RNA sequence: GCGCACCACCGGCCCGUCUCGCCCGCCGCGCCGGGGAGGUGGAGCACGAGCGCACGUGUUAGGACCCGAAAGAUGGUGAACU
RNA sequence: GGUAUAGGGGCGAAAGACUAAUCGAACCAUCUAGUAGCUGGUUCCCUCCGAAGUUUCCCUCAGGAUAGCUGGCGCUCUCGCACACGCAGUUUUAUCCGGUAAAGCGAAUGAUUAGAGGUCUUGGGGCCGAAACGAUCUCAACCUAUUCUCAAACUUUAAAUGGGUAAGAAGCCCGGCUCGCUGGCGUGAGCCGGGCGUGGAAUGGAGUGCCUAGUGGGCCACUUUUGGUAAGCAGAACUGGCG
RNA sequence: UGCCAGGUGGGGAGUUUGACUGGGGCGGUACACCUGUCAAACGGUAACGCAGGUGUCCUAAGGCGAGCUCAGGGAGGACAGAAACCUCCCGUGGAGCAGAAGGGCAAAAGCUCGCUUGAUCUUGAUUUUCAGUACGAAUACAGACCGUGAAAGCGGGGCCUCACGAUCCUUCUGACCUUUUGGGUUUUAAGCAGGAGGUGUCAGAAAAGUUACCACAGGGAUAACUGGCUUGUGGCGGCCAAGCGUUCAUAGCGACGUCGCUUUUUGAUCCUUCGAUGUCGGCUCUUCCUAUCAUUGUGAAGCAGAAUUCACCAAGCGUUGGAUU
RNA sequence: GUCUACGGCCAUACCACCCUGAACGCGCCCGAUCUCGUCUGAUCUCGGAAGCUAAGCAGGGUCGGGCCUGGUUAGUACUUGGAUGGGAGACCGCCUGGGAAUACCGGGUGCUGUAGGCUU
């Protein structure tokens, strides 16, 4: 007789990725190899996010990224995303990068390449930097989905901005009793 | 009964709806018979155009 | 059921000690209390503007604003899931220094003393604080006299 | 039919099943609830703190030069 | 309660304090043709008897009283309503009982 | 040292509203139009992330997991018993 | 035997009687699979986690919504990869809070027993007196020093147990700027630059975000405790169990 | 006659007839609030628990500044006495502060004066119940107009803990406010913001009874039996001994007090039973208990005999026939 | 040693009675034209310096009361945690820790900040 909680045993984090496909499959191998032999912690971070869902890997905008490569330092390196590399429209001026990602639009590739920059692959990343030496890790905005709008403090509450779900949005659909002083109260 | 955040839906589903249910499995026959009828009536009318007017 | 009155309860905390009555000294009305300064709660029945709520009695808190004549403190309590850190509005004459965080600041500067000095002698010091340790064994010296018997004392009625 | 009026036997191993916790203190806590005049006070004091920054630059360069000077003489 | 008939208080036209006429206000017509009433008129119209409630628990004996206050100031003679607690007996400049006197 | 994502805070911008104010323009100089500073209200901006399909869970409208009333309404049949 | 009266109708020397074995509203078909917060039932295995009968609101009390308890899905980080931040139904060292147990009423308020000294004060019966504070006691409410017993809605005192904080990097020590705030000079706050790291004991890896079922009749026991003569009675607090 | 309008209209139709509750009804509101206690020295904590109070009142009983000290007691002064007014002293508040109670207050927060309406207009933040949502109440601020005082300051109602109200609708107040739809002007109307008209079942339905002619879904969550815990009450038995007994407490009794037993009385509880356990009596029949009426064997006398009652082992055997109900 | 003005902690500072005060100072005290307010220059306000410690005030004394601080009461009352401890119960003892309050008996009877005087 032992009084130890089994509550909190289970870990819930991911240990493969639930898509099925095999191109991700392979790339996994490989990066399990690269990460359970070399002391990078880069392989681990990339494994990580390999094995992540949809929502937990946004796209990547090229603005944002070409904004990141502009920081002082980090010049000349390889960009890095597991998420994908979207096209912004309005952006006017596209430096040469280096890059790396699952997916990248047709567009954002045009510009990429129109520039002077390259595109690589993950399989491609291993063969040229196996320990990810010379690389800027980057990733998209994870709170950028409508969905965080309507997360946290309930609407209808004190100091509380949040998005209430409504079917349509107008003049007679809310801001009412509950939100207008002249109606009862307003929080 | 609501539970926990979740939308205000009005359904319009308080008649006899289950009785004037419209399905669409005519949808291909009916265009077929529409195909069939439009080349019927444009080789009705050899030379004139087959649009109308 | 009881009510919902706000001084509920309060016929003894708010109120003043024995022969402690009348005006209320001025040394507490003179008394700066900048912003982080650790002050405890006591409610006086004297003053009935800024009355702090029955909660709070006894509570010790953080100041954050400053008026007039009245401070904001953040006092953490319980209410039976969680521990809330709220900010309420007190008068001064409810609002007293605490001496908790004095003894330590003081351990403070004589550990940085402590510090600055006896680096050039190169003997590091013990600065942290241990409990109570064993207590340290020694001779009892009982100089002629023999110790003194204690027989137990025959029960009698005294009632 | 009366049944039981108000009780709290249970709560107490409900409220500490999942950890009571006190709540999480985070540097720079804001200043929602202090006085408005401060606070405008504050953000004027702000507002024209980029004003007379090469002040302040020279004044770091040269406790800069200072201390280099310092630090040679030591050694 | 009593209140006099003169109130020297704020006037919001005029910004500053300014003397003020004081006169309790009364409930007015309802005009037979405001759109609820309109609305209710046209309800009521036809065979379904009565459509909507009608209160018959009256439970408080008094009503609040609202003091209309007119200010003398010429040109701007802006009113406003005031509301004092409840109570059953009003009057305004109402004996002011001079105290310290004999009571018979 | 450059510092992803994210968190906390301080600033900035957009719309409504309140207070104090100084100026700008004209096709028509007016009960014209525009701008500032300081608070506040918004489901906002602040270099994006949605759309479509499919699967699961949860809440509903529907007969609505299955069986169960005392009732109500419409139209017809009975004085071969009494 | 023929004929007439048909269902909110008929008929009734009146029983709510009869109206095809049904009548305080017949039978047949349909609306209709009417509604039920109310009973009953609800179909294979193994593995893992695992409850509540509690707060608030509801014409709410055999029911719901809402917080609480539970599960699932994750994410952000640290590391037995010689090299640790942070948190605790714990204790220690400091520093605040209380008015319960106890005790007191020779201290306040209230209750209350009895003797000594008081025409303190006045008054009733009385006795020696026309009367007399002239002698003697007595009963009245009071006093002067004592004395017996009490208070959940009394208290000068006053625990054990208990409740907040502090035990450092988000901390200290210097230099300089900003202020439509406050000021005689000054404050006070906010911005930048520089220098100093094991801050009591022992144990834990932590933080954070979404959905989310069931529950919302409880009961028992040590201890404290309300009503009741008492109850396997009714009702509270802490903890532990059955459920 | 046809169509409108007003009255009448249980002849007829639809519907309603709250909740808590030691079953329900009746009785009360513990249904919305406030004070002390319960409540176990943070806070919070139940009962149809205890003692109470509220739906008001105030142009001053609000806000400033000044001057005094109250209740009570003693000593005195023409009428004048226990209480009329004046003087002196003692006086920690034993008075007063509108109310119920608690806390607090002495050159006040009480009394008397002088001036006023901060009981004014407008953004936010916070506290009480709390889900940390509203309403009400309150707390520090800020921006204008003020009041008062020499000034420092104080005041945006009452010294504090309570005295009150959502949506919809109506009504009043305000802007040289918006719309009033093809355009323009004018009435009207609809909006924007702030008050009021009210829901006492007080987070807010528009609401009378009866059914023994009754029905349905349920409930032993809930009553009328027995059976269970308890014994207040009923019944029965002891302990001390003031007295009755002509004398003498105990032959026979026994007050004032106190300790017990039984469930053959009525009570309290709702634990089993509401998909049903056939009730009050009487008749018939069996068995069991002793707290013994009689018989057997004995102890005691206010036992001379007879008779009588007190007590012991003791339930073997008996404890009847009728008028009334 | 001490006083005055403004104070801090608010009886070790208060209350009752008695004794002593050199100098400055604090007051008593002398009057009501001007300032001011009363039924009364009683209070307040103003104008002064003929007398005084009479009083306030300061210091000291009471086998003084009170107040503050100790011993006793007492390891008593009470109390956290424990037992398949005792007892019919009412209650009590023990183990492990904490630990009171009356009566009674001792000690003490204001320290101190700023500015300005006197004893030169
Ligand atoms: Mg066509
Ligand atoms: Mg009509
Ligand atoms: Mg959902
Ligand atoms: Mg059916
Ligand atoms: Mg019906
Ligand atoms: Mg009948
Ligand atoms: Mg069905
Ligand atoms: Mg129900
Ligand atoms: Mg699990
Ligand atoms: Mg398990
Ligand atoms: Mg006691
Ligand atoms: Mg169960
Ligand atoms: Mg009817
Ligand atoms: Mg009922
Ligand atoms: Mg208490
Ligand atoms: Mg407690
Ligand atoms: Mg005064
Ligand atoms: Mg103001
Ligand atoms: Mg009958
Ligand atoms: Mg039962
Ligand atoms: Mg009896
Ligand atoms: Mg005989
Ligand atoms: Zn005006």
């Amino acid at each position: 007789g032992v009084d130890i909680r089994h509550n909190k045993d289970r870990k819930v984090r991911r240990k493969e990725p639930k898509s099925q496909d095999i191109y991700l499959r392979l790339l996994v191998k490989l990066y399990r190899f690269l990460a359970r032999r070399t002391n990078s912690t880069f392989n681990q971070v990339v494994l990580k996010r390999l094995f992540m869902s949809r929502t937990n890997r946004p796209p990547l905008s090229l603005s944002r990224m070409i904004r990141k490569m502009k920081l002082p330092g980090r010049e000349g390196k390889t960009a890095v995303v597991v998420g994908t590399i979207t096209d912004d429209v309005r952006v006017q001026e596209v430096p040469k990068l280096k890059v790396c990602a699952l997916r990248v639009s047709s567009r954002a590739r045009s510009r990429i390449l129109k520039a002077g920059g390259k595109i690589l692959t993950f399989d491609q990343l291993a063969l040229d930097s196996p320990k990810g030496c010379g690389t800027v890790l980057l990733s998209g905005p994870r709170k950028g989905r409508e969905v965080y709008r309507h997360f946290g403090k309930a609407p209808g509450t004190p100091h509380s901005h949040t998005k209430p779900y409504v079917r349509s949005k107008g003049r007679k659909f809310e801001r009412a009793r509950g939100r207008r002083a002249s109606r009862g109260y307003k929080n | 009964a609501p539970s926990r955040n979740g939308m205000i839906l009005k359904p319009h589903f308080h008649k006899d709806w289950q009785r004037r249910v419209a399905t669409w499995f005519n949808q291909p026959a009916r265009k077929i018979r529409r195909r069939k009828a439009r080349q019927a009536r444009a080789r009705r009318i050899a030379p004139r155009p087959a649009s109308g007017p | 059921t009881n009510t919902k009155g706000k001084r509920r309860g309060t016929r003894y905390m708010f109120s003043r000690p024995f022969r402690k009555h009348g005006v209320v000294p001025l040394a507490t009305y003179m008394r700066i209390y900048k912003k982080g300064d650790i002050v405890d709660i006591k409610g006086m029945g004297t003053v009935q503007k800024g009355m702090p709520h029955k909660c709070y009695h006894g509570k010790t808190g953080r100041v954050y604003n400053v008026t007039q004549h009245a401070v904001g403190i953040v006092v953490n309590k319980q209410v039976k899931g969680k521990i809330l850190a709220k900010r309420i509005n007190v008068r001064i004459e409810h609002i007293k220094h605490s001496k908790s965080r004095d003894s330590f600041l003081k351990r403070v500067k004589e550990n940085d003393q402590k510090k600055k000095e006896a680096k050039e002698k190169g003997t590091w010091v013990q600065l942290k604080r241990q409990p109570a340790p064993p207590r340290e064994a020694h001779f009892v010296r009982t100089n002629g006299k023999e110790p003194e018997l204690l027989e137990p004392i025959p029960y009698e009625f005294m009632a | 039919a009366k049944s039981k009026n108000h009780t709290t036997h249970n709560q107490s191993r409900k409220w500490h099943r999942n950890g009571i916790k006190k709540p999480r203190s985070q540097r720079y806590e804001s200043l929602k609830g202090v006085d408005p005049k401060f606070l405008r006070n504050m953000r004027f004091a702000k507002k024209h703190n980029k004003k007379g920054l090469k002040k302040m630059q020279a004044n770091n360069a040269k406790a800069m030069a200072a201390r280099a000077e310092a630090i040679k003489a030591l050694v | 309660v009593n209140v006099p008939k003169t109130r020297r208080t704020f006037c919001k036209k005029c910004g500053k304090h300014q003397p003020h006429k004081v006169t309790q206000y009364k409930k007015g017509k309802d005009s037979l043709y405001a759109q609820g009433k309109r609305r209710y008129d046209r309800k009521q119209s036809g065979y379904g008897g009565q459509t909507k409630p009608i209160f018959r628990k009256k439970a408080k004996t008094t009503k609040k009283i609202v003091l209309r206050l007119e200010c003398v100031e010429p040109n701007c003679r802006s009113k406003r309503m005031l509301a004092i607690k409840r109570c059953k007996h009003f009057e305004l400049g109402g004996d002011k009982k001079r105290k310290g006197q004999v009571i018979q």
